[PDB]
């Protein structure tokens, strides 16, 4: 039953579209091309693969019914990063930042 | 070259 | 629609000039240095290290943040132009020498940014 659309507009308009114009986006936008970075066993270590591209075509085609799903989906991401790559990483110091300013607009989400 | 991934 | 008087303070004078390069090094090249993307930028680069020995037959004038921070500390520049020129040749060479797209391409690109955010506060 009831599609949450409210907080899943909020999610795509305001979450969403926040992160992925940040300087630190990049790497985030599409999933993990494990060959062009030659991360041989990226796929063996994380088993439940997710990013912003993903997440971003699901908002845009209504493929959520639940908000916590599709947030559960951005900690995944961040998640993801933290146990494959090492701490102080380029990559897990911009995870980082993301997350944080994910966590302050979350504390936004409208009601259901 | 780059983030070192 | 009278326009505004001559110049009464001569910009050639000593510290106007002197201040100038002061706030590139203090405020503009520490902003850049202090960020996490900075490390590739903070020495000449290393064509054998990383293996590429195209780089100093396609960029003629090489540029580094390290190098400028020496020529601020070293009584080099005439003035914050010059200076300025030096930050635009290190960016334009990365993005040159690379592909549009490539992580260090993006790193320059989010320097060049907070640089520019920086100059735009330079006193005058």
């Amino acid at each position: 039953p009831k599609r949450q659309t409210n907080q899943l507009q909020y999610l795509l308009r305001v979450v969403l579209k926040t992160l992925w114009k940040h300087q630190f986006a990049w790497p985030f936008q599409q999933p993990v091309d494990a060959v062009k970075l030659n991360l041989p066993d990226y796929y063996k270590i994380i088993k439940t693969p997710m990013d912003m591209g993903t997440i971003k075509k699901r908002l845009e085609n209504n493929y959520y019914w639940n908000a916590q799903e599709c947030i559960q989906d951005f900690n995944t991401m961040f998640t993801n990063c933290y146990i494959y790559n090492k701490p102080g990483d380029d990559i897990v110091l911009m995870a980082e930042a993301l997350e944080k300013l994910f966590l302050q607009k979350i504390n936004e989400l409208p009601t259901e | 070259k780059g983030l070192g991934k």
